[PDB]
């Protein structure tokens, strides 16, 4: 049950699921967290006192920002998502979130397509770190594209 | 009905305007230091 | 006697006039003929009070009083009878046609059975009696009919649940308003008035054409007037029901669209692949189908031709018959454009360019085809192009055409779209439809994003269209909430159309996030659906929104077009980017556009005309001097091309009309070949460009032109009928008019260039500095319109930052979703609806006041060409075409350029505001506007003596001149001296007048008159150009007039002129004559209203009574403690006739509490021209003094709220009342204002508008010589006490004024925020000395010189913070003594332990230090067994403490600012001392809910206790209690006043009047009235309530507080306990 | 005449962009053409060795960004930065070629 935060709504939306996911076992994910500071410190004090099940899970995909509060990062495991170090790295990110059968279609002209298409978006990804020579200015080169 | 002249005046107006400008505000500041002088809001913003 | 006979006339009329009466469907007799009525009472108004202007009206003055009166109840109650009977009739429409709404909500439903039944009877008592006045005269039939709207209104706001299952019922209803929709279900059966509610239902279908029945409906009409005529007509009568038979009219739209097309299709296959083409059958064609339908069938026509040439080319080696198709498209180009260039009608013009740009286009692509070498119809550089496939062969109409771009495929709509404007196919455009296409394929969303005026939301609108669908544009704002958003989101699913939400970063960013979900979930839903395996028989993909079940079409879409990098925007989250497909439209081919368009209006030249004007812009925006208003941009390039074409088409009708009446000989070519369109563009760019120019651009781009287009001149028309029109109305409004180089030229000039931006554009923008017309300007123009037309001209002058904006556009309450007109809005909305004729008269909004994006940016769709206002409940209001929006600024500093480019702009430099002007306004109103005939001739006669010197080059304007060289406390505007020199000078009139009246003997002479108004304008320059600085500038002032002047002055040497005064004699008499050394009584040493009089004081006092005596706005302005209130409270006990009331601005002041203030001590009362705010006393004027009117926060964008509503109230008149969006206009109230000098911290600057109305006089701090005289009076005075030491007052008053010197030049507010000393800290020393002295018999010099030391400790050390501040201050005092009083034992006077109490006697002796602890320690004990069981350890800090506590709390009005380290006792010791002195202590307890209603119910108490049971209360109150700056606001006003004007209200008011009734029998006064036992009960709460305010020592805390609250370092003594030692 | 003369530091003025169109128009209506007519013709040189004709206007300070330009030629180098010694900028027909 994933829920993004923002409205009173949402928060209602999110308490009622992680309700119902600490006793079924189910999955929360809870997006932009980091614009309710506040709740996210009422959650983590929720948090700490409970006995969830064995397979609940809660994942809080926030963005980097100082204003979430020091004792829910204390309480959970941080996951850092950024761009990938190198080339290499990037390409190996690329074929790993492809699924396998995607590549392996009918054509057998689609492998190698896929190949230069992800050797073009690491080069086009890494060469977003010089910001000025690279491009010229900091580009929005995602997993969307 | 030279545009070198229509630019040309615009860069002499602009660099008069903003030395003076520079110059008036440096001075105050000075004064500030030497203490001859109070500070005020603007004044105050510039020496932070 | 012709008024006689008029009023015979106009008995004659009302008698024989009966009133309409008109069926409705056999129930009651309507009302009709509102119009005829209305005017028919707005003319006999008219007729009446000119009969009141004329001199014959005394011996009718009773009779066309009672004419007034009856015509005015006329007015009242048909004023409200016309929208209670609309009310009834579509509430009836509802009550009577749904049977669902008795069992859903049966109780109105019998409420409004019951309120039928009363206004049915009503109107069967009407029906007996047509007549208006038997209709009038009967009894309670105003209070009857506001009682029927009051019950309806209420009724009409609580039927939201069943619109709400209407609006699911037909999704289009999701699109209309409440009142709409109400309209709509009422109306059903009057189809007549649903003509008007179609437009924002349908894309272009503006209304329906029915027969003469009113039972079939034929077809359908766009605004422009072309039909579509239904194939198979639908019958309203078979299918009653509003929404079957919308839903029928919409389904039959579509096919009847389709089948149209289909035919349209076959005939134009014959001009394809045609050699030649006959002009008259293709202008037939043209004629014969719909814009759209002949734009469609020449695409779909092309691109079947294109494909089937490229399918011959397979083998590659055949040949190429894409140069037939080129060859085609090029002759029927040709036919269009010969076309073009001779008269057609406007809706065939308009497909003719329509059709022109698009084969330009289709020319553009195949010629790149042509180049590629393209030969298979596979290959991308065709299939990327936007390709038509027409099947004919397709069984359901409406997929016979689809629409391919790459791999997309869509099926067009068929949404009738009305004409609209296409867009010319720049390769941008065609990038933008590849990449929305695409994101479409994906069921994604589009995100075309760049800077302003890139064609961003256009282009999505023209796609939109070239697929056929319904695109809304949804001006996004911060109040897009998240329930607002799923409800459009709700209803685009339903109906099946696209959504634009342009300017969609506008929004919350938390907003944003929570709508991801529902945008994630719609795209989801679209998903599944596009999957093939999914049927019709199966239902359609069901979303879940707002926890509700959405059927979502496939048509539908999102769009968001955003802006970024601009002011209040906000970034989109990373979970919501993903789901749109960003597009960057930055650079638009200018030059394409501009070629196509001179190309389509029918310009020969059009390519050269581009090419010359396009980078013409460029040279514009490169070279001319960077400005805040300036735009250049793409928005500009098509207001200049639109303003050519309509100039062109002027001059062709022009030469026609010329050569019909000069013989017979037109020629259409020869006109089209003999056109100057090089003149034609340069007179448009120069009617739209020289306008927004500073006075030192026009000659550049001038000679730009000339660069760019030789050999052709601009030669403007002289408007001979508007310049008389303008001619007139300056004369009848006292203005300065010129024409050409004469005085005024250049303000007429700007009239003119206002008149024609408001011939072209819709929003318009007077920027320039305050003072330079800009008002004057636009109500001439509007007046000379209304005047030369004959069409009536109104204005709606609205401030947008005096109110919130929740206030200017509307509201909507997150609970209930229920929407409330704001200011704006109700203005658009009343002038749509037309209940009076609005339409009719010129509307014009003008937005007076500052611009930032807050507020304006939701006008960004109104100024567009959508013409359209979107509010968050969906709504969306029509601008008018009558209807202007005006801006009236004086900067636009902050304003975004996504409002720049859309408003045409307007500059006025203050050159053209000519001083010489002001000065002939001036001298003209002097003389026709009488003051108070006598007073007419004696101000005549004073205008007569002030022309010499009110001219160019004269006296005043030199000085002025010289003026501006000075140092002004606030910046030196222009107006605000001249304005002050004319309330002077109109003062010295009322003098003039007043001397006559008190010698009717012997009127004053012409000698005397000449003598007195040369000096006192002589005085009045001095005063009013100096009076806001120092005295040096005001000695060189003086100086520089009396070496320019040339009248007699004071031939005293060294005397500055402004020491002297005007006398009514004619003689200059120096201030020093009326100051006397008066001796001020013993018991009335220092009081608060005792003034001594020196120069300084009466000089302001004789300026401030003035100023006031004019009612004219002033502002004191100078460092606290100088005196402001003193001289104001001084000056004004002159007035007997004027009442001041307190105000104390802060930092967080909201004119929520001048309409508290307001509410208090006024009431609003309902009169014939509007609602009038004045004093509930008769025949006084209330003053509002506002203590701190700079404090104010300036936003972000520079502006304060409550300086606009003051400065909208003063320049206007009058204010809104939000209540109901009604102008109050202000009666009997003037404003006082006082603030330190801007300089100082905290202090923001006063605009320049404002300062433009106030006068201000800057009160400088009294020198030594003054405090010496002050202080000295007061200490003579005191020491009459004691006579033996009578002889020590001189040195005493020397030693005081020496050491408060010392201490203010050591001292100052860079160290510390509170380091502040005035006069006000001798004022205190001379109470305390004086209090002290009081009951003592007998004292010897020591002892008084021991008193003036423990005052000076108390005073002076009580505040300081470091150590080595407080050592100085005992050295220095020990110096001070020693010098001014040689001669004296020193141990016995300055013992180092200074202290003073009351406690070990009745008297106010010095205490020893033992005895003090020893009473200390009992009290101690006796305090522990009594109230607080907390033992405290004594040290000798500990009892100076006390001792100051002590004595703070036994002056009235004393309060303690307590400032230390937490836990040093602070409040156990304020609680020990305030139990010694019978205070009762009031604590607030404050928990985690503790809000402001919790404080106010506390405060409540606390006034109830204190001044009505005069019970002495200590209310301690700490910094943790702050937890809102509602509490620091009501604590302010408290500590300042002693009362809260807003605090008691309704009940509470009530109960307070009666408990202040029995406080005042129980102390034995008299009162009964609320006023007097209001000012009783302000008494009693001063004498009694003592507030400790208790706060940690925190730097910056303490300048945040200094500012936020002002009155804790004014009111309240403040004592520095700081840490232990 | 000495305003065309002078060499001026494109990097000191404060809009260089109205610069490059003040010359840009100065040009055009010596010739006498339009804007779209004109095109830009650069040489590089030393100050020393520079000779500046009707259509000329001297800049200095323009640097130029990982490449080398030796006899109006360009070489990639590997060199941040290289400093032009002197820009002589002129105005001539359009040639479409
Ligand atoms: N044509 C005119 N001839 C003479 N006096 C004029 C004329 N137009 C305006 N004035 C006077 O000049 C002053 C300017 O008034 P106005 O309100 O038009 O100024 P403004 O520049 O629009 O000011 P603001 O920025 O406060 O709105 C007024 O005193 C007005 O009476
Ligand atoms: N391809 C085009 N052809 C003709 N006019 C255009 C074209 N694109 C944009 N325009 C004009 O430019 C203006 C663009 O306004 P708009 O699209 O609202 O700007 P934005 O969306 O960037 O705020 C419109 O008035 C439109 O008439
Ligand atoms: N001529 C004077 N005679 C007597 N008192 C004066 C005179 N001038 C100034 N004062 C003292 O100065 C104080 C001014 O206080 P106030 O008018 O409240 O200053 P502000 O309004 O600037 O806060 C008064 O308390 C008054 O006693
Ligand atoms: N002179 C003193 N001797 C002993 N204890 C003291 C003395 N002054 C304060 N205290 C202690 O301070 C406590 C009260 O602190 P309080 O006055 O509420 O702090 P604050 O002044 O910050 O409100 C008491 O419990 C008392 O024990
Ligand atoms: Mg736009
Ligand atoms: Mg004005």
């Amino acid at each position: 049950t994933s829920i993004a935060i923002g409205s009173a709504e949402g928060f209602n939306q999110a308490d009622k699921a992680i309700n119902t996911a600490v006793k079924s076992g189910r999955w929360v994910m809870l997006k932009n967290v980091h614009l309710a500071p506040g709740w996210l410190m009422q959650l983590e004090k929720k948090l700490h006192s409970l006995q969830p099940h064995a397979c609940f899970r809660l994942f809080l995909t926030m963005e980097i920002n100082p204003k979430v509060p020091v004792n829910l990062l204390r309480a959970g495991r941080i996951f850092v998502f950024e761009p990938p170090p190198g080339v290499k790295a990037n390409m190996l990110r690329t074929f790993s979130s492809i699924p396998v059968s995607r590549i392996c279609k009918s054509p057998n002209e689609r492998a190698r397509l896929y190949f230069l298409l992800a050797w073009f978006h690491a080069i086009i990804q890494e060469r977003l770190r010089y910001a000025p020579l690279g491009w010229s200015k900091k580009y929005e080169f995602g997993e969307s594209d | 009905k030279d545009p070198l002249f229509r630019f040309f005046e615009r860069e002499v107006k602009m660099g008069a305007k903003l030395l003076q400008d520079v110059r008036q505000d440096l001075a105050d500041v000075v004064q500030v230091c030497e203490g001859k002088k109070k500070q005020t809001n603007y004044l105050r913003t510039l020496i932070n | 006697m012709a008024l006689e006979e008029f009023l015979k006339q106009i008995r004659e009329v009302w008698n024989t006039y009966e009133l309409d009466l008109v069926n409705y469907q056999n129930k009651c007799r309507l009302i009709r003929g509102w119009d005829d009525l209305f005017n028919k009472v707005k003319e006999h108004i008219n007729s009446v009070s000119a009969m009141k202007l004329s001199p014959y009206y005394k011996v009718f003055e009773e009779d066309a009083l009672s004419w007034e009166d009856k015509l005015n109840r006329i007015m009242a109650l048909f004023d409200v009878w016309i929208d209670v009977q609309r009310r009834w009739v579509y509430l009836e429409g509802i009550f009577t046609g749904s049977a669902d709404i008795k069992h859903l909500l049966p109780v109105e439903t019998q409420r409004f059975q019951s309120i039928s039944t009363e206004f049915l009877a009503l109107m069967k008592k009407v029906s007996k009696s047509p007549l208006v006045m038997d209709v009038l005269n009967i009894q309670g039939v105003q209070r009857s009919l506001e009682r029927l709207a009051d019950l309806l209104g209420k009724i009409q706001k609580a039927l939201g649940e069943y619109l709400e299952r209407e609006r699911s019922s037909f999704p289009r209803f999701y699109f209309v308003g409440d009142e709409d929709l109400l309209e709509i279900i009422g109306n059903s059966k009057n189809v007549a008035k649903l003509q008007k509610h179609f437009k924002k239902m349908f894309a272009g279908v503006s209304s329906i054409i029915l027969n003469e029945d009113n039972s079939v409906v034929l077809g359908i009409s766009s605004r422009e007037g072309e039909e579509v005529m239904f194939k198979t007509p639908v019958s309203i009568t078979e299918h009653p029901k509003i929404n079957e038979w919308l839903t029928l009219v919409e389904k039959e739209m579509r096919v009847t669209l389709a089948k149209l097309l289909a035919e349209s299709v076959t005939e134009v296959e014959i001009f394809g692949k045609a050699t030649s083409i006959d002009p008259n059958t293709y202008i037939t064609w043209i004629d014969k189908y719909q814009a759209q339908l002949v734009v469609l069938s020449a695409q779909i026509a092309w691109s079947e031709n294109v494909e089937t040439a490229l399918s011959s080319m397979g083998g590659g080696g055949d040949a190429a018959p894409l140069h037939s198709v080129l060859s085609n498209v090029e002759v029927t180009l040709n036919v269009l454009a010969d076309s073009v260039l001779m008269e057609q009608p406007p809706l065939r013009r308009r497909k003719l360019e329509h059709l022109i740009t698009e084969l330009v286009h289709q020319r553009d692509v195949t010629r790149s085809l042509i180049k590629s070498k393209i030969d298979n119809a596979k290959s991308f550089e065709w299939l990327s192009q936007m390709r038509f496939y027409f099947d004919p062969k397709q069984t359901d109409v409406l997929q016979q055409l689809s629409i391919q771009m790459a791999n997309a495929k869509f099926n067009y709509g068929f949404e009738y779209l009305g004409v609209q404007d296409k867009l010319v196919q720049t390769p941008l455009t065609d990038r933008c439809y590849l990449t929305m296409t695409q994101a479409l394929e994906a069921r994604l969303g589009g995100s075309p994003f760049g800077p302003a005026g890139t064609g961003k939301t256009e282009s999505v609108k023209a796609l939109g269209h070239q697929l056929g669908r319904f695109v809304l544009v949804f001006n996004c704002d911060e109040t897009f909430d998240f329930q607002a958003m799923g409800r459009i989101f709700v209803g685009l699913c339903q109906v099946g159309a696209w959504g634009c939400f342009d300017e969609f970063n506008r929004l919350e960013e938390r907003m944003l996030s929570a709508v991801s979900q529902q945008v994630q979930c719609i795209q989801e839903a679209l998903r599944e659906h596009s999957n093939p395996n999914y049927d019709k028989t199966s239902a359609p993909i069901t979303c879940e929104l707002l926890n509700k079940q959405v059927k979502v079409s496939p048509d539908m879409a999102i769009f968001i077009t955003m802006n970024p990098g601009y002011a209040g925007r906000s970034n989109l989250p990373d979970n919501l980017k993903k789901l749109f497909r960003s597009l960057a439209m930055t650079k638009p081919d200018r030059q394409l556009i501009a070629q196509v368009m001179l190309y389509s209006q029918g310009f020969r030249t059009a390519e050269v005309l581009a090419n010359k004007i396009v980078p013409f812009f460029k040279l514009c925006d490169e070279q001319l001097s960077s400005q805040s208003h300036y735009d250049f941009g793409l928005r500009a390039l098509k207001s200049v091309l639109v303003s050519a074409g309509n100039v062109k088409r002027e001059r062709i009708q022009k030469i026609k009309r010329e050569k019909e009446e000069r013989g017979e000989a037109v020629d259409e070519g020869e006109i089209a070949e003999n056109l100057p369109e090089q003149e034609i563009l340069i007179q448009s760019v120069c009617e739209t460009m020289v306008p927004k120019l500073v006075a030192e651009d026009i000659p550049l781009l001038f000679s730009l032109l000339s660069d760019v287009f030789p050999g052709v001149q601009y030669h403007r028309g002289e408007m001979t009928a508007l310049r008389e029109e303008l001619k007139k109305v300056c004369q009848e409004m006292y203005l300065t008019y010129g024409d050409g180089e004469e005085v005024g030229g250049m303000w007429v000039e700007k009239v003119l260039q206002l008149y024609q931006i408001t011939q072209i554009n819709h929003g318009l923008m007077m920027v320039g500095p305050s003072g330079s017309g800009k008002s004057m300007a636009w109500r001439v123009l509007l007046k000379a319109l209304e005047r030369l037309e004959g069409v009536e001209g109104v204005a709606h002058i609205i401030d947008p930052k005096a109110i919130s904006k929740d206030h200017l556009y509307g509201t909507l309450d997150p609970n209930t979703r229920e929407w409330t007109d704001g200011l704006f809005t109700h203005v658009l909305r009343k002038i749509i609806d037309s209940v009076r004729g609005e339409l009719q008269k010129r509307q014009w909004i003008v937005f007076d006041g500052d611009v930032d994006p807050e507020w304006v940016e939701n006008l960004n769709s109104v100024l567009d060409d959508n013409k359209l206002l979107t509010l968050p409940n969906g709504e969306r209001l029509s601008l008018p075409p009558n209807v202007r929006i005006m801006f009236e600024v004086q900067d636009l500093k902050y304003a975004t350029l996504a409002t720049v480019s859309r408003c045409g702009m307007v500059w006025f430099s203050e050159d053209v505001l000519s001083t010489d002007m002001i000065f002939n306004n001036f001298l003209a109103r002097l003389r026709s506007i009488p003051l108070d005939s006598p007073m007419l001739q004696i101000q005549r006669d004073a205008a007569t003596i002030m022309q010499p010197y009110f001219t160019s080059n004269g006296l005043v304007t030199k000085a002025l001149e010289h003026a501006f060289q000075l140092e002004h406390i606030m910046d030196l505007t222009r107006l605000r001296c001249l304005g002050s020199l004319f309330s002077m000078l109109h003062q010295a009139c009322r003098n003039v007048a007043q001397y006559n009246a008190n010698h009717p003997d012997f009127p004053m002479q012409i000698e005397q008159l000449e003598r007195y108004i040369q000096r006192y304008l002589v005085y009045a320059i001095l005063w009013s150009l100096s009076g806001d600085s120092r005295l040096k500038m005001r000695a060189e002032l003086g100086e520089y007039i009396r070496r320019i002047t040339t009248v007699p002055l004071p031939t005293a040497p060294n005397i500055p002129i402004i020491d002297y005064e005007v006398s009514i004699s004619g003689e200059w008499s120096p201030w020093q004559a009326k100051v006397p050394q008066i001796e001020v009584e013993t018991h009335k040493v220092a009081a608060p209203d005792v003034v001594v009089p020196t120069l300084d004081t009466v000089r302001h006092e004789a300026l401030l009574y003035t100023w006031l005596a004019e009612h004219k706005p002033l502002v004191l302005c100078g460092p606290p403690g100088s005196g402001k209130t003193m001289t104001l409270f001084s000056a004004l006990r002159a007035l007997p006739d004027m009442e001041v009331v307190g105000l104390n601005f802060s930092s967080a002041t909201t004119p929520e509490l001048l309409l508290k203030t307001f509410d208090h001590y006024c009431e609003y009362r309902r009169t014939p021209n509007g609602v009038v705010l004045a004093p509930v006393q008769l025949g006084k004027w209330l003053v509002l003094f506002c203590d701190e009117i700079n404090l104010p926060d300036m936003d972000k964008y520079g502006t304060q709220r409550v300086i606009s509503f003051i400065r909208q109230m003063v320049e206007h008149g009058g204010f809104y009342r939000t209540s109901d969006q009604t102008w109050v206009k202000l009666e009997r109230i003037q404003f006082v204002g006082a603030c330190n000098p801007p300089t100082d911290p905290g202090r923001k600057p006063l605009s320049h508008r404002f300062l433009r109305h106030v006068p201000v006089v800057y009160v400088d701090y009294p020198g030594p010589a003054s405090l010496t005289q002050i202080y000295g009076t007061f200490n003579r005075a005191m020491l009459r006490l004691i006579p033996s030491l009578r002889t020590y007052a001189e040195p005493l008053t020397a030693a005081m004024v020496e050491f408060y010197t010392m201490s203010q030049e050591r001292f100052t507010q860079d160290t510390q925020p509170h380091y502040i000393y005035s006069p006000r800290e001798m004022t205190r020393w001379v109470r305390g000395i004086f209090e002290a002295l009081r009951p003592l018999e007998t004292l010897p010099v020591e002892g008084l010189i021991r008193i003036w030391a423990h005052e000076a400790l108390r005073l002076f050390q009580d505040r300081l913070v470091e150590d080595e501040e407080r050592r100085w201050t005992d050295e220095n005092i020990d110096t001070v003594a020693l010098k001014h009083f040689p001669n004296i034992d020193r141990e016995k006077a300055m013992s180092r332990p200074i202290l003073y109490s009351n406690w070990l006697s009745k008297d106010y002796i010095p205490v020893d230090q033992e005895e003090l602890r020893d009473y200390v320690k009992a009290r101690l004990k006796v305090f522990y067994e009594e109230e607080l069981d907390v033992p405290l350890v004594l040290f000798n800090e500990v009892l100076d403490h006390v001792l100051r506590i002590d004595r703070i709390f036994r002056q009235p009005q004393g309060h303690l600012l307590l400032i230390g380290v937490s836990g040093a006792g602070k409040t156990t010791l304020s609680r020990f001392v305030a139990w010694m002195n019978g205070l009762s202590v009031y604590q607030i307890k404050v928990h985690r809910k503790y809000t402001g209603e919790d404080f106010d119910e506390d405060l409540r108490t606390v006034l109830r206790r204190s001044g009505c049971k005069n019970e002495k209360i200590a209310f301690i109150m700490d910094e943790s209690n702050v937890l809102d700056s509602g509490f620091l606001e009501r604590m302010n006003t408290l500590l300042a006043n002693g009362e809260v004007p807003g605090l008691f209200e309704g009940d509470e008011y009530a109960t307070l009047m009666t408990q202040c009734k029995e406080g005042a029998q129980k102390e034995g006064l008299m009162l009964d009235s609320h006023e007097e036992l209001y000012k009783w009960f302000t008494s009693q709460v001063i004498r009694n309530l003592h507030v400790v305010f208790t706060m940690n020592p925190s730097s910056e805390g303490l300048k945040d507080r200094a500012a936020t609250s002002p009155a804790l370092f004014n009111r309240c003594v403040l004592n520095w306990f700081g840490d232990w030692s | 005449k000495e305003l065309k003369n002078i060499h001026v530091c494109l990097g000191g003025l404060f809009v260089p962009e109205a610069y490059i169109t003040a010359t840009r128009q100065y040009v055009a209506q010596a010739n006498s053409w339009s804007l779209e007519e004109l095109c830009l013709e650069v040489n590089v040189t030393t100050s020393q060795g520079a000779t500046l004709d009707a259509c000329s206007f001297g800049v200095t300070g323009l640097k130029l960004q990982g490449a080398t330009c030796n006899n109006n030629k360009l070489s990639l180098s590997n060199a941040i930065s290289t400093a032009l010694p002197l820009t002589q900028l002129r105005w001539v027909k359009q040639t479409n070629t």
